[PDB]
Formats: structure tokens, C-alpha cells, sequence
């Protein structure tokens, strides 16, 4: 009921029926969940 | 000119375009592609989509009330 | 002595990385220090934060209303995300972060804690037919 | 970018969710082109760097030349750009891939 | 006790300095990094019946962009601030022609003065702050992301870029603790910068309403 009209619009923003902006880009990166998958950042953990 | 929408055809756009064009073909609309042994309007519409010959223009309405008119031939098909 | 509304306080060392204190050593490696973190059976976030020798940054509460009234709506967004992720991942299940973010953003969109229950949903402004779909259709139409 | 990643993930968790699986794509390229890991390669480091730069330019989430749009694009593709640079670095390309 | 109370006064003063620095008022790095022993050196006595008094602890700052524009910070000694106290501060502000003042308050303030501040709000902007609230700088909390008050030009640019109306943006209540910390009024916009596990960084905009 709360999130029925929330939508990715043709401007790539996420808005509800009122047209208020919920997110500027869906998921904050503008990517669909199907295509993404887990990966490891190589430069994070290792020492200097 | 001055188009901000994605150049790619959305999945929903593809579905609606295919359905509408198949309905027209079933209602005997001229076929823009050369069909060979094809009778199913959906298959004919898919062939036309692959050929980028579907004579349909998508009017994408932006949130601000403006709209952009994109040709099916102009858009990039997922397949 | 002590702070009111806090019944019991437990002190223990965390055996999990999330509750451990992660720092960056001189070599640049991530070291998970084992530090003393204490929890409470009551909530007084302002007082506990103002208490001396209490980390004012990492210290937090599991009460969204307290987080709202102390730290603000953005802090509510973050803490709500964290709690919802905690409940989802407690059993080892995983949910894409974007759904969590969308739910929290919708809940905190209006600047105040909007309850998904009808009590908070009625606050949201919506067409007459939308409010009718919610509840109280006949009277809503009467007023409209 | 390493410092940026340190800020983004203080806990040091390297597991992240990103669109393109660069490691699997590199493996696919090796198998497709019969890359022999023993012989010296003909891939030139400045070619690697320039290709990464141009690819980063091509990966657009927010389009627009205004500073606001540019900043939005940079933030939208910050993590993926960092991972792309780290994976497609000249050092790794010449050494392992 | 007096040791704990002077430690408090130091903590509230430090939080006030950080608040002014965030708001953009000129504040020296020593004032920001003023140790407890440094504060006790500045005043040199216990608070109760001693040199450091709430009247002596008032702070005057000047805006970085406009040196003429200044902000007052007032500590009233009375545990319950009265209409006479607010009038004293009002006339004092009239003397220097300073519009903005933060009246840090003790355990409570009188309701009549609560409405008096609103009545005098246009001519003079007085913001009441609890000592308990100021005992900790909430902006340094991990949950709170970075807040930046957008200039009107920046807001206009944002609305032009996204072809938005001010109504369409997400909202932040004027009574929000961070909004009060930054002293933002209705109609302003806050640019919130927060790290994103999916994108790395994300910028949101909240309208003060």
C-alpha cells in the first residue's frame, strides 16, 4: 500500500504517484538487480 | 534532437510494440518485412522488430509533462 | 547514582567482526580489535551519548523513535536500514540492498517517521480514490 | 581510490555487488583468444590505461555536461570505476591476465 | 559538584564552537581544539561562586563571508530563563545590531518566553538550545551523513537540472535536530552526502518543511 506507485521514471529517477522524488537513481547506482552479482575489491584488504 | 531518454528500448516498450504490431498484422496490416511461411502475427511482428521495420513511434512521457518521440528503428533492441 | 529508564546493563566482548572495532594499522591492514561494548535493557540515547568515556560516534540505539528525536531523519534512514538488514540477515538470508534502501527512503521521504500501518499511511496525501483503496472509502468520498 | 574504498568500507569487507564480473570476463577473453599465459603478451600498458579511461567515459549512468550531472555520474559509477581500474590495471594485465 | 559542571561548560562551549564552524561563522582552530585544561586555564576557578560564569561564557562570532554579520551565543545562569532575561538579551542584541543569537538554555525555558521568541523572530532570530542537547555534537555520529546547506543559487541550479519543483523533493522537518544544528529555516535545501554500498557515494536533497 505504501510502495505501490513507487516507480523508475523515464528520467531514471524513482518517484511515487504524487511524483515526489524518492531516489534520484534506483538503488542509488541506476542498475537493475538481475544483472549485478558479487565481486571482490582487490585494493581494499591488502596491506600498503 | 535534445533527447534525454535512454537510447535503448525498454523491455516494456518491446513487449507493447510487439503486441500492438501483432494485433495490427492479425487485423491485416501491411507487413513491412518479407515473411516466408509465417502466419503467426506475433512471429511476424518479431521478424519486423529484428528488421527494425515496425512503423511505430514510442512517445515516452517524462515526469515534467514533456514527451520524447522515439522511432522503433532509432531505438536499440535488446536482442 | 546512574541514569533512569535503564533497568539492566550487560558488558561483554564481541566475538563477531561487525561488533568488533576495526582499525587500519600502520602497514595499512585491517585489524579487528576486541573492545568492551555494553548494551542496555532501556533507552536514553541523549544521556548515554552525553556520558563521559562513552563513544559518541559508534554508540547507537535500536529504537527508531529515539534515533529520530535525537539524531534526525537521515539517521533514522540509516538506522532503519541497519535494523531491517539485521533482521533479514540474522537467519543467513540475503536481500539486495536496493530494496532495503527503497523501503527506508519511502518511509523517511516525508521527513518524519511514516508508519506503514494505516495510522501512518493515512498521513500520506493521496487522491480520494487512493485513500478509498486504503480505507474509509465512503467517508473520504463524502469529504472530497 | 584505495583510500576512498577504505572510507566506504571501514569494516574491510571486500565482497561487493557490481554489474560486470570483470574476472570472469577476463577468463572468457583468455579462453576465446587462446591467450597463452607462458608467452610474453603484445598488450601495451598505455593501451590498457587509455582503454580503461575511455571505457570509464562510456559507462554513463547520469548524462549531462553540467557540473551537477558530472558529479552525479562520478558518484553513481564511483565504485564500479574503482573496481574496473583495480582489475584492469596495467600491472595485473601484464603479470597474471 | 563543580568539577563535573565545569567539564560540562567546557563540553557545551566546544559543541558551540563546532556548531558555529559548521554554520560558517569564523572560529579559530584553538577555540575548536580547546582542551579542558586550556579552558580551566582561561577561567581559573570553579563555576559555583567563581570566575567562570554563564554571563562570562557568552560567545560572539562573525560570518566568514560577511564579517559584519555576526552571531551571539548566550548562557543564562538562571535554571529557568525568563521574559526579563530574554528582554535583556534582546536589548543587548539591539546595542550591537546583531540579528542571530543562540540562547543555550538550562534544564528548561518558560513557555511565555517560548512564544516571545516567535513574536520577535522576524526582527531577531533567537534559537533556544538545551544544555543537555549541546553536551554532545550529534553531526559526528556515524548514522548522521554529511549535511551542507545549499545556497539559493545552488537550489535554483538543482531544480533547473532535474526540472523539479521544491514540493517534489524529499522533506526534512524544521524541528529536526540536524536542521536546528545548522540553523536552517523553512524553504531552504540541505544537500546530504552519504556513502553508498552500491554506488560508493550518494547525494540527496531535502527541503526544510
Amino acid at each position: 500500500k505504501s510502495m505501490e506507485s513507487v516507480m523508475v521514471k523515464y528520467d531514471a529517477t524513482v518517484r511515487n504517484s504524487i511524483n515526489q522524488v524518492v531516489q534520484l537513481r534506483y538503488g542509488e547506482d541506476g542498475l537493475a538487480g538481475e544483472s549485478v552479482e558479487f565481486q571482490n575489491l582487490a585494493t581494499l584488504k591488502p596491506s600498503n | 534532437q535534445k533527447r534525454i531518454t535512454t537510447p535503448y528500448m525498454t523491455k516494456y516498450e518491446r513487449a507493447r510494440v510487439l503486441g500492438t504490431r501483432a494485433l495490427q498484422i492479425a487485423m491485416c496490416a501491411p507487413v513491412m518485412v518479407e515473411l516466408e511461411g509465417e502466419t503467426d502475427p506475433l512471429l511476424i511482428a518479431m521478424k519486423e522488430l529484428k528488421a527494425r521495420k515496425i512503423p511505430i513511434i514510442i512517445r515516452r512521457y517524462l515526469p515534467d509533462g514533456s514527451y520524447e518521440d522515439w522511432g522503433v528503428d532509432e531505438l536499440i533492441i535488446s536482442d | 547514582q546512574g541514569i533512569e529508564q535503564i533497568s539492566k546493563v550487560y558488558m561483554h566482548l564481541p566475538q563477531t567482526d561487525n561488533k568488533k572495532k576495526i582499525i587500519i594499522t600502520e602497514d595499512g591492514e585491517f585489524k579487528a580489535l576486541q573492545e568492551w561494548i555494553l548494551e542496555t535493557d532501556g533507552v536514553s540515547l541523549m544521556r548515554v551519548l552525553s556520558e563521559k568515556d562513552v563513544d559518541p560516534v559508534r554508540t547507537t540505539s535500536n529504537d527508531i523513535v529515539e534515533i529520530f528525536t535525537v539524531l534526525g531523519i537521515e539517521a533514522v534512514r540509516k538506522a532503519l536500514e541497519r535494523e531491517l538488514y539485521h533482521v533479514i540477515s540474522f537467519d543467513g538470508s540475503y536481500v539486495n540492498y536496493r530494496h532495503l534502501a527503497l523501503l527506508c527512503d519511502t518511509m523517511t521521504c516525508r521527513g518524519h517517521l511514516m508508519a506503514i500501518t494505516r495510522h501512518g499511511v493515512n498521513r500520506q496525501d493521496t487522491g480520494p480514490l487512493m485513500k478509498c483503496s486504503f480505507e474509509e472509502t465512503v467517508d473520504v468520498l463524502m469529504e472530497a | 581510490d584505495r583510500e576512498v574504498l577504505r572510507v566506504i568500507f571501514p569494516t574491510g569487507d571486500s565482497k561487493v555487488v557490481l554489474p560486470c564480473n570483470l574476472l570472469r570476463m577476463i577468463w572468457n577473453a583468455q579462453k576465446i583468444f587462446h591467450i597463452n599465459p607462458r608467452l610474453p603478451s603484445d598488450l601495451h600498458p598505455i593501451k590498457v590505461v587509455e582503454g580503461v579511461k575511455e571505457l570509464s567515459k562510456k559507462l554513463v549512468i547520469v548524462n549531462g555536461d553540467d557540473p551537477l550531472s558530472r558529479q552525479a555520474q562520478e558518484n553513481a559509477t564511483l565504485l564500479f570505476n574503482i573496481h574496473l581500474r583495480s582489475t584492469l590495471c596495467s600491472r595485473r594485465m601484464a603479470e597474471e591476465f | 559538584d563543580d568539577e563535573e559542571e565545569t567539564y560540562r561548560l567546557w563540553k557545551i562551549r566546544k559543541t558551540i564552537m563546532q556548531l558555529c564552524h559548521d554554520r560558517g561563522y569564523l572560529v579559530t582552530q584553538d577555540e575548536l581544539d580547546q582542551t579542558l585544561e586550556e579552558f580551566k586555564a582561561q577561567f581559573g576557578d570553579k563555576p559555583s561562586e567563581g570566575r567562570p560564569r554563564r554571563t562570562d561564557l557568552t560567545v560572539l562570532v562573525a560570518h566568514n563571508d560577511d564579517p559584519t554579520d555576526q552571531m551571539f551565543v548566550f548562557f543564562p545562569e538562571e535554571p529557568k530563563v525568563g521574559i526579563k532575561t530574554i528582554k535583556v538579551y534582546c536589548q543587548r542584541m539591539q546595542e550591537e545590531n546583531i540579528t542571530r543569537a543562540l540562547i543555550v538554555v538550562q534544564q528548561g525555558m518558560t513557555p511565555s518566553a517560548k512564544q516571545s521568541l516567535v513574536d520577535m523572530a522576524p526582527k531577531y532570530i533567537l534559537e533556544q538550545f538545551l544544555q543537555q542537547e549541546l553536551l554532545i555534537n550529534i553531526t559526528e555520529h556515524e548514522l548522521v551523513p554529511e549535511h551542507v546547506v545549499m545556497t539559493k543559487e545552488e537550489v535554483t541550479e538543482l531544480l533547473a537540472r532535474y526540472k523539479l519543483r521544491e514540493n517534489q523533493l524529499p522533506r526534512i522537518q524544521a524541528g529536526d535536530p540536524v536542521a536546528r544544528y545548522f540553523g536552517i529555516k523553512r524553504g531552504q535545501v540541505v544537500k546530504i552526502i552519504r556513502p553508498s554500498e552500491t554506488a560508493g557515494r550518494y547525494i540527496t536533497y531535502r527541503l526544510v518543511q
